[PDB]
């Protein structure tokens, strides 16, 4: 069972700078002290970046927008998000994204972490949801509404249980989240760091290199991904499920990796804390 | 592995549209369709599980 | 002589100041020479000269 939403106002997409962000370590190699050449399909400096966003601006002439378009992955997806609360939550990654081929559901759901690989029957929108409620100050999780149906599945694991932090906040955005995704060779690889931000409008200047977490062991083809949001709903928003809604506060960005040539620099500690795109000119 | 009226529980795929990468899986049952003669989903002429 | 999980060579293990990420085991110098492991039991960083 799933909703399509009805409300969103109709704008354009933002496009900004990646500057020097989407650099990893290539490799599980302690280096210090050095200058290292490396070639790997990174995101290019100072590349076009797409810029998604979730958000309700309310008035007559509101703008609420929930954005979750399916968007090509080519060659690997820099992806990266920045957020209050909690809001942009896992991915689909598959060819048709369709109950016809197998595909990868990632999903950060309220107490856990899912992965899951099957021919999975998606939802034209789908989201995830929280509802605030009227008689305590709680909000919870109670709306998953990726997929109707599974089978063939494949590859299955859940994290241990947690609590989630699914409460709003006000004010600029406080977690900048980057991660990089590549279809190598049978293996979806998962690249990532967490960086605090105290910033409101775009994506941060500045240098970070991304640790490699996970390599997960899948045999899919990917072509296509959609981004998963969270809604927020509550006794103050009237209406269906299709318009009984409101968009949280939160962003996204979208880049593609290439081929290239970088001279890394690691420091004392070996770290990465500098990089020169050989092909920036 | 052997019956002796023919194990049929083992498969292959026989038709694709194009080769594999390496270490990839392909469990669609998707009818084949050949010799540019569209096909919905039924097996017959140019048309292959 | 010395083996840590396969690696073999030669040298001088002496204790390391440097800190390997947790999923770091051997380290490279400029030329691409193993000069530091982390020991498989007991996770400390040795030098190797
Ligand atoms: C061989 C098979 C390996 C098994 C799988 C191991 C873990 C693989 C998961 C990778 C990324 C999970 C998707 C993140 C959701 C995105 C939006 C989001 O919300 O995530 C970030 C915040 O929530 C996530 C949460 O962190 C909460 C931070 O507010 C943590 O959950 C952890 O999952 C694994 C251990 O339970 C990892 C970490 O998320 C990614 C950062 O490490
Ligand atoms: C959301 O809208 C899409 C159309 O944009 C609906 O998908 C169509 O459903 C009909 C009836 O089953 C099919 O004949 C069409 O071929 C489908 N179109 C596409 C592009 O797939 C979808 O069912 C709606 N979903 C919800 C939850 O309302
Ligand atoms: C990213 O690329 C898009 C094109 O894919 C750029 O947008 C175009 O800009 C020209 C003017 O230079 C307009 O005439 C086109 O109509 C725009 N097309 C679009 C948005 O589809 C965009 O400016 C580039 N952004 C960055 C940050 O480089
Ligand atoms: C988040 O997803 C997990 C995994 O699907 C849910 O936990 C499972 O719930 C089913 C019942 O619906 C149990 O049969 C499983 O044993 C549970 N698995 C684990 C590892 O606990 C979890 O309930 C979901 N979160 C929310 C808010 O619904
Ligand atoms: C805040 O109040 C709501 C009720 O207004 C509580 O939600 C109910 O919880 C029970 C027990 O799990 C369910 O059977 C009801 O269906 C829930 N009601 C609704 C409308 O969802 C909620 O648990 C309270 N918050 C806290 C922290 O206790
Ligand atoms: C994938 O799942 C489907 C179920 O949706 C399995 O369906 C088989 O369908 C044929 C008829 O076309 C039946 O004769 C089989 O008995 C069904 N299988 C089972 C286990 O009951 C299909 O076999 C599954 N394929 C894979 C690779 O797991
Ligand atoms: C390598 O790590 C050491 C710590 O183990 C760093 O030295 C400390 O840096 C903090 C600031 O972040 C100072 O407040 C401490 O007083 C420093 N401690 C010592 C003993 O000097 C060192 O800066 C790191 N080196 C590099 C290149 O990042
Ligand atoms: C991975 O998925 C893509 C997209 O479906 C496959 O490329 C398509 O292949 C069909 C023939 O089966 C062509 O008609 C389409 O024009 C192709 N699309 C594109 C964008 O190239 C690709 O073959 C799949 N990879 C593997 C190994 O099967
Ligand atoms: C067994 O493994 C633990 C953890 O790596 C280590 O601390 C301990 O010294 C090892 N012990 C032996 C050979 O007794």
């Amino acid at each position: 069972q799933c909703v399509n939403l009805t409300t969103r106002t109709q704008l354009p997409p933002a496009y900004t700078n990646s500057f020097t962000r989407g650099v990893y370590y290539p490799d599980k190699v302690f280096r210090s002290s050095v200058l290292h050449s490396t070639q790997d399909l990174f995101l290019p400096f100072f590349s076009n970046v797409t810029w998604f966003h979730a958000i309700h601006v309310s008035g007559t002439n509101g703008t609420k927008r929930f954005d979750n378009p399916v968007l090509p992955f080519n060659d690997g997806v820099y992806f990266a998000s920045t957020e209050k609360s909690n809001i942009i939550r896992g991915w689909i990654f598959g060819t048709t994204l369709d109950s016809k081929t197998q595909s990868l559901l990632i999903v950060n759901n309220a107490t856990n972490v899912v992965i899951k690989v099957c021919e999975f029957q998606f939802c034209n929108d789908p989201f995830l949801g929280v509802y605030y409620h009227k008689n305590n100050k709680s909000w919870m999780e109670s709306e998953f509404r990726v997929y109707s149906s599974a089978n063939n599945c494949t590859f299955e694991y859940v994290s241990q249980p947690f609590l989630m932090d699914l409460e709003g906040k006000q004010g600029n955005f406080k977690n900048l989240r980057e991660f990089v995704f590549k279809n190598i060779d049978g293996y979806f690889k998962i690249y990532s760091k967490h960086t605090p931000i105290n910033l409101v409008r775009d994506l941060p200047q500045g240098f970070s290199a991304l640790e490699p977490l996970v390599d997960l062991p899948i045999g899919i083809n990917i072509t296509r991904f959609q981004t998963l949001l969270a809604l927020h709903r509550s006794y103050l928003t009237p209406g269906d499920s299709s318009s009984g809604w409101t968009a949280g506060a939160a962003a996204y960005y979208v880049g593609y990796l290439q081929p290239r040539t970088f001279l890394l620099k690691y420091n004392e500690n070996g770290t990465i804390t500098d990089a020169v795109d050989c092909a920036l000119d | 592995d052997s019956k002796v009226g023919g194990n049929y529980n083992y498969l292959y795929r026989l038709f694709r549209k194009s080769n594999l990468k390496p270490f990839e899986r392909d469990i669609s049952t998707e009818i084949y369709q050949a010799g540019s003669t569209p096909c919905n989903g039924v097996e017959g002429f140019n048309c292959y599980f | 002589n010395f083996n840590f999980n396969g690696l073999t060579g030669t040298g001088v293990l002496t204790e390391s100041n440097k800190k390997f990420l947790p999923f770091q085991q051997f380290g490279r110098d400029i030329a691409d020479t193993t000069d530091a492991v982390r020991d498989p039991q007991t996770l400390e960083i040795l030098d190797i000269t």
